[PDB]
């Protein structure tokens, strides 16, 4: 028998930080949900998928309104995960 | 909703992205890219999550367009969730796949993800460490060594994520 690491190659990516709202437009859908799509329609060619949670959680970082932090949690990936979108 | 449109990698975009630091892609024609999609927005003793359809429809459209077959399940308890995941997991298309993209869309608190019949007086509850040990390689050995993305579209808990400052 041969080892294999139980828990690896995970991201999980949520909307607000611990303890907090997350919003929700009724008729236009999640605010989080509209800025995750964007930014992968625009940087999944270029950019690996942690570089572009990271820009996410960047587009959140002025308090307007309606305040939220999406939090990166429990990433165990060990490379750089590129969609590589037309391939 | 959103039309999930992405720009693409060029031939030579992606051969300049060369590592042994990058995890590997597999063959366009023959691999069996798999995403789920369990949004809840019909509850038993908390509000209506109106507007979860345009999410749905922008997710989708977009994990479409990655490459990824997309399964769609709506308004599940904690339990329908746990044996949906269960499910997913055990796959055969895993095995002829190279990554998988989990997206939940519902209320939640500081412990998880609200399942349809959670109340106060009555908790339905998904917990976080439950989803990372259902796609776990034990649980998951399909997955091993692949990429495993989880998106949460969810509240936790119910204060404003703010300090007000003079
Ligand atoms: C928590 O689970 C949930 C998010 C979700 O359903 O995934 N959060 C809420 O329902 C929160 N609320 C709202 O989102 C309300 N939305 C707005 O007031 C709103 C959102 C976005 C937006 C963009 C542009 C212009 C205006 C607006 C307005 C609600 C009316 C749906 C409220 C109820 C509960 C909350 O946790 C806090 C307030």
């Amino acid at each position: 028998i041969k080892k294999a690491h139980i828990e690896k190659d995970f991201i999980a990516f949520c909307s607000s930080t611990p303890d907090n709202v997350s919003w929700r437009h009724p008729t236009m859908g999640s605010v989080f949900i509209g800025r995750l799509i964007e930014h992968m329609q625009e940087y999944a060619c270029s950019c690996d998928v942690e570089e572009i949670f990271r820009k996410v959680r960047f587009s959140f970082e002025q308090p307007d309104g309606r305040a939220q932090m999406p939090t990166t949690e429990r990433v165990t990936l060990t490379r750089c995960f590129y969609l590589f979108p037309g391939h | 909703g959103s039309e999930g449109n992405v720009k693409l990698c060029s031939l030579e975009e992606a051969q300049r992205i060369w590592s042994a630091e990058i995890y590997p892609i597999m063959d366009k024609s023959s691999r069996t890219r798999l995403a789920l999609i369990i949004c809840n927005e019909e509850f038993d003793s908390i509000p209506r999550r109106t507007g979860a359809e345009v999410d749905i429809t922008g997710m989708t459209m977009l994990l479409q367009n990655l490459g990824y077959s997309v399964d769609v399940k709506k308004n599940l308890t904690a339990s329908d969730m746990t044996t949906e995941l269960e499910a997913f997991a055990h796959r055969p298309e895993h095995k002829t796949s190279d990554s998988t993209f989990l997206v939940f869309m519902s209320h939640g608190i500081r412990e998880g993800i609200c399942g349809k019949k959670h109340s106060e007086q009555v908790p339905d509850i998904l917990q976080l460490n439950a989803i990372f040990n259902m796609l776990n390689t034990k649980n998951c050995p399909s997955l091993k060594d692949k990429p495993k993305v989880i998106i949460i579209q969810a509240c936790r808990g119910d204060s404003p994520g703010v300090v007000w400052f003079k």
